[PDB]
């Protein structure tokens, strides 16, 4: 009677007649990944399989998975979207979800502080659930730590359908020095909280590149944790504003 | 050069060169994109006649970004021998199609007409292969490099051990490594994608990996898949170097995206022949994949093929051991599906294989595409038989940090079982002293992390 | 029996073993139009997990159609050996997919387990095996049959020339035969779909095969696949016998549908027996396909899969040379795409040789479905590790009257040179002694048909 | 470390590393020339423990030309791999020698460690073989290259044909090349010392090789051994490019002497990439030889053994496709009679193939030296049983304008039927098909040019 979601399911070790089993235990504890499943000839365990097929199930799902406006409403946050209107188009549309609508820019004009030293975005990406988990967590000791020994401290909003180079163009509407992105990577085949961050500085549309920017991935619960990933962003953000680089520009 | 033919009565005329490139391709999601794929069927045919009609010489000297302007077209034009450019570039490419699959062209023929290539005439050719032209033209080009081990060797098949961590828990990453091992996967490299973009950190996970090499003695080669410039720091800081990696796009302006200079290449290649610890003469890994270019709006009008092929005119500069693409890495935007993901496995090795370089595929897809895990070990399975140099193994294939799915390590157990493959023949030696692998099949112990122990 | 599981906490409960088992299919179009279809892939997922949980017996027990009601019924439930059914009735299908694909079952060992089986425990293993497991288990299955030739040997690779005409025209029909002769082809079978059914025309078609076979002494075997009971006249009233074909299907009604009786196939193998001209024991050739039974509103409520399951347990009580699935033979209403089609034909191999039948497959798709020659390409080579029997052959793959596109001439040359796999050995022996292959390759003047002249 | 030893009782103390180097040699007419040689057999025998005894290090640190002073002092130690150096530094020469013998130690063990050595160190170990030392450690270091024909695989034997003329005359060069042929002759290079050095000449020389290889397309390369800049103003002026030569010196003056800068080398290597007919990856040809560095006053005080090995370290810089020393080509003032060249030649050998090149030898000798035929056919068949890449060919061994005396063609034919060894694969294919060769052996019809017409 195995449910395959089960914590039972992912303990599950299945090398047949192993040679030191207590070393299995040990092993599959010390990693998320699929180890110790064992084998029927070279193909995987029944189980095994079944359980990969489970997990990818759910992960399909969470690939199409929208946070309510009603969410980022009650989270006080101001919402905007790129040009994108649905999900089905932002995976198709890289290009558009890298730029505003022809609206957003003028909620953004009317309704955030100009000029910031440091601005936070926060966008659903590729996961709403790496936003959605992860964000009581890490985005009030973020805002805290950036206030709390900084300076001016710009209003953070959502952008639904964003992609990372979304925050050129905003951080050229605002005049941002720096511009963190908070936003969701592509889920995993067990795990779709994983957050990632992007962050320039006083980036433009026409000259910045990618390796202009820092990255810092795999924030949630079962990596770097959000109010530990906290920290490092209020740091990295100050070390931008010092250095007047990001990314591939920033000191050792 | 005619741009213009015929189909049915109605006439197709394209813009030039780089139109005839893009149109020519099977369909894919990056192509409609770009904005660059046919209209409909007849005309993809149409620019597939037409293109099959041009002379090597035609697309020789109209690469999709002008010499003067980018530093990758130099590079890969300065590399030419006119010599044997000379032989051919009166060539149609459909004369050059059914000469690369000619039972009668030899490996040492093709050896020395593929030195009159450029990328843009590589790319060309495989617009114009059916899957079975890419699988059996890619076949007849071996391409043999060697590390610690000896890849590419037909007969053979290597694997990637792909141990990454989403903490780099180096006891995560020692018991995939175990896990791996028992399948008989590594003998390609065991490489890890880090978390942290620091030297101490990569010294360590280089140090968990190297701990294992030699402590079983095994005959291989490790590696830290961050920025080049990183793993030079910890190399000559004195960390173990085993590969030298580095992610590559087929443009100067894409290279910029990346952060890397042609200068990185050339020290990673010296840093290489002071400190590594490598037997052979190949040292260096790079990685591609279709969409790259057109992510960083550094395709400049061309497809997303023709881009990837240019790829390959650039590693092949700097003779590396191994280079594979990551054919499903990116998304659906690039390429949506499991027709179009084997598709651009087949093309991207056919092409790499026809460039000469030391071509394997990472057979994966991501969960947003329209793709699963029976497409990952359909396309395993038709690069083996194409000659694949290697693919990767992790798991069950479920990165817990790229989050994605690659192959597992069965897949390369399976893969060698069903073909007669066998590994690196250094590696097989280590399996078969490990108690691991006898006669090319995994032994009753085989498949367990715990023998180790 | 359990016919319920908790997937993420959320129960999901079946009706009936028919419903288990139709529901753990892998999407396709045909489980959808048939109404019997999973709801998501949750629910597919726990489908499979419900009948990986339900013993041998539990399927043995529940076939898709009652012993008292259906023919085929009690013909595959009367040819099991009740002692190797004994030994293994109270497996998991979990249980008997690890036993198939374990490297430590042989094939003689799967020789008497295989006799313990019925069509819809075979099925109940296909459903929940991945792609690469329905390769590699039928790989580790072959199942070896004579006529004039030997097929299915491992290492070996056959193929049926298949010279239809939209009109039967001898000249046509022997301009086509010569083609493939020159690329290899015809080993398994010359087989013509005829135009009329008509016992005059099935001679005149025949002594056009037959002329060519007898004229250059070719080890091989001709067929005209019309109604059976017409070959059967043909045969009795002097027209050279070589294999006699039926169309099947896996129920009583479906066998109505088809205008056969049971009694014309034991009337078939007494025919062959007294009048055919073959060498070895076996000279019955079978087709089916996904899709059929449905088509003739004789699946009573059961996925497509378990129905072709059931036309290979039929089939195996008749031990004929040769069975192919006709893939992709009727279109997208049953199978959509290359995607459903690749796996169908993985699907129909596997069941096939796990059944114990000399499995083909006729590698094809038609025109109104979302596929194209690529497909056909991949299938054949995905096929062909899998130790598939035999493919089909026209000039490029185009039936100019039955309407679709199967595999080339050029595409068992391909398949066979890529792979290392030879003819049958009695037919590589003439295409020796013809200069039309040497050391398992086309000469250079193979593939031409005026070699003949 | 110690510069002394006392040996029966006697202190023998020596001035400095080169001295120790220099008596550690076996007696020639060279060192005593130079005034470097011990003064008897003890003191040679004293320093060559003393030798023994000192580390890698002590040698590596201390090269017979200062870093700052010598270009080619800098291009050897700047080419270290620093990890091998590091593991093998505090090793004796005694300890290299005795691992270099070792039969523990692989093919694979010895690529990686000679990566840690200088040339001083590789001559350091040649000092303290034995004859049998010296043939038997470098047949367990095979070195295999590949231009249009592979050499160096354990098993074969290839040969250069020298066709030279007194007058260049296109009719006495292509008469000897269709001789060597008819012998087995070619698999190396067909390589033409010139009577002028002139574009107009080189080309017409060129064209006469070529004229022979395009029409029976024999796999291999030719090659005109004038000044390397005139090879390289011909081939860039559209001569057929094969093979480019240069002597080389192991020393800056040495280099100087022979009018030869390092960055002619490099644009070699580019002249080559760029025009040259050569399927593989190598394209050099190195010539050395004993005594050289000493004619030309650039020895520096040190012996010829020692600064032949310093040639052997420019070279692998470079990745020529062969190499060799012009064993007793100058005269009795370097190497006096049988007894001593056949020491140098197998000194030479074992150098070159631990320095990791493409090692051969021209077994030869002069009017005015102490030595004749039967020399020539000792040493070619010891160097042969030590694995030597190749020898020279010409008619009878006699050279009508370089006035001396190198092998037959006879020789080669010898060699390779006594030893049971085979031409370079790809040659050897097209002798079979020329009916020069069966088996490795010559045919009845073999040895005749005539053959040819
Ligand atoms: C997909 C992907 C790519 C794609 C490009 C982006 C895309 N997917 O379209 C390709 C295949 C081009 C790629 C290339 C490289 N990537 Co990348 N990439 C990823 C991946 C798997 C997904 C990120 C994502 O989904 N973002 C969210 C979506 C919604 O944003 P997007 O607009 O659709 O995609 C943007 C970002 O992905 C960004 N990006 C992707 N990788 C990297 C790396 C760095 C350093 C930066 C600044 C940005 C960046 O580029 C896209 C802009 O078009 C992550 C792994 C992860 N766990 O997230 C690694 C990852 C981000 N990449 C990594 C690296 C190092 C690289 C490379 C430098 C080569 C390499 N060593 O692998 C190159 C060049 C990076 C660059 N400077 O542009 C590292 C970054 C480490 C760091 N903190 O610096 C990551 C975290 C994986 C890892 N652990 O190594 N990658
Ligand atoms: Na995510
Ligand atoms: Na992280
Ligand atoms: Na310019
Ligand atoms: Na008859
Ligand atoms: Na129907
Ligand atoms: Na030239
Ligand atoms: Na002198």
């Amino acid at each position: 009677a195995l449910d395959l979601g089960s914590a039972e399911a992912k303990a599950w070790i299945g090398v047949e007649n192993p040679h030191r089993a207590d070393v299995l235990t040990e092993l599959r504890r010390s990693t998320v990944a699929r180890v110790c499943t064992g084998r029927a000839g070279p193909r995987p365990r029944t189980q095994a399989l079944l359980r990969f097929l489970a997990d990818h199930s759910r992960s399909k799902d969470t690939v199409l998975k929208e946070v309510p406006e009603e969410w980022v409403k009650a989270q006080g946050l101001l919402e905007v979207r790129s040009e994108i209107s649905d999900k089905n188009l932002y995976l198709t549309r890289p290009d558009m979800g890298r730029r505003l609508c022809a609206e957003a820019v003028e909620a953004l004009k009317a309704q955030c502080v100009a000029n910031p030293d440091v601005q936070v975005v926060i966008s659903d990406g590729l996961s709403t659930d790496a936003i959605t988990v992860n964000y009581e967590e890490i985005l009030p000791p973020l805002m805290a730590g950036l206030k709390q020994a900084g300076l001016k401290v710009g209003t953070p909003f959502f952008v639904r359908y964003g992609r990372v180079k979304i925050e050129d163009q905003i951080g050229e509407i605002l005049g941002a020095k720096v511009v963190i992105l908070l936003v969701g990577e592509r889920p995993g085949l067990g795990q779709s909280e994983s957050l990632s961050c992007y962050a320039v500085y006083s980036p433009r549309m026409a000259t910045t590149v990618e390796a202009d920017r820092t990255c810092i991935s795999n924030i949630h619960q079962g990596g770097t944790p959000p109010v530990e990933a906290a920290a490092v962003i209020v740091d990295l953000a100050k070390r931008m504003l010092e250095q007047k680089a990001s990314g591939i520009n920033m000191t050792r | 050069m005619k741009l213009k033919t015929t189909l049915f009565g109605n006439v197709y005329q394209f813009k030039d060169v780089k139109e005839v490139l893009a149109k020519a391709n099977e369909l894919r999601s990056g192509d409609v994109l770009a904005g660059v794929a046919a209209a409909s069927s007849q005309e993809r045919v149409a620019a597939k006649q037409v293109l099959s009609e041009m002379t090597v010489a035609d697309i020789r000297n109209n690469p999709v970004i002008a010499y003067e302007d980018d530093c990758v077209t130099r590079l890969i034009q300065d590399d030419v021998n006119e010599t044997a450019y000379n032989q051919i570039k009166n060539w149609s490419i459909s004369e050059l199609r059914e000469y690369v699959l000619s039972d009668e062209t030899s490996v040492d023929d093709i050896a020395f007409t593929r030195k009159g290539l450029t990328s843009e005439v590589v790319a060309a050719v495989a617009k114009i292969c059916s899957n079975a032209d890419l699988i059996y033209g890619a076949k007849k080009m071996p391409v043999i490099k060697k590390a610690n081990t000896t890849i590419g060797i037909p007969g053979t098949f290597s694997a990637r051990l792909q141990p990454n961590d989403t903490r780099d828990d180096v006891q995560s990453i020692a018991a995939q490594i175990y896990e791996g091992l028992s399948f008989g996967v590594g003998d390609a490299v065991i490489g890890v994608n880090p978390v942290t973009d620091d030297v101490e950190n990569l010294s360590r996970v280089l140090d968990t990996i190297y701990g294992v090499i030699d402590k079983f003695n095994i005959p291989t080669q490790g590696c830290v898949l961050a920025h080049v410039t990183t793993q030079i720091e910890a190399i000559r800081r004195g960390a173990p170097g085993g590969l030298i990696f580095q992610s590559i796009c087929g443009s100067e302006k894409g290279l910029k995206e990346f952060g890397v200079e042609l200068a990185m290449l050339d020290e990673a290649r010296a840093v290489g022949a002071e400190f590594n610890r490598i037997a052979g003469e190949n040292c260096l890994y790079f990685e591609t994949g279709q969409g790259s270019a057109l992510s960083a709006g550094a395709n400049f009008g061309a497809d997303q093929v023709t881009m990837e092929a240019r790829n390959y005119g650039l590693a092949r500069h700097y003779d590396p051991f191994i280079v594979n693409t990551v054919v499903g890495f990116i998304g659906p935007e690039y390429l949506y599906n499991d027709r179009q993901i084997i598709r651009a496995g087949l093309e991207d090795h056919f092409m790499g294989k026809l460039s000469g370089i030391s071509m394997g595929c990472d057979c994966c897809y991501t969960n947003h595409a329209d793709a699963d895990q029976n497409l990952n070990e359909n396309l395993m399975i038709l690069l083996a038989t194409a000659g694949c140099n290697y693919i990767m193994g992790m798991p069950l294939g479920d990165d817990i940090m790229l989050n994605y799915q690659t192959t597992a390590f069965h897949d390369t157990a399976t893969v060698r079982q069903l073909l007669n493959l066998r590994p690196s023949p250094e590696f097989e030696r280590w399996l078969e002293s490990m108690g691991i692998m006898a006669n090319g099949r995994l032994t009753k112990r085989a498949g367990d992390p715990s023998l180790f122990f």
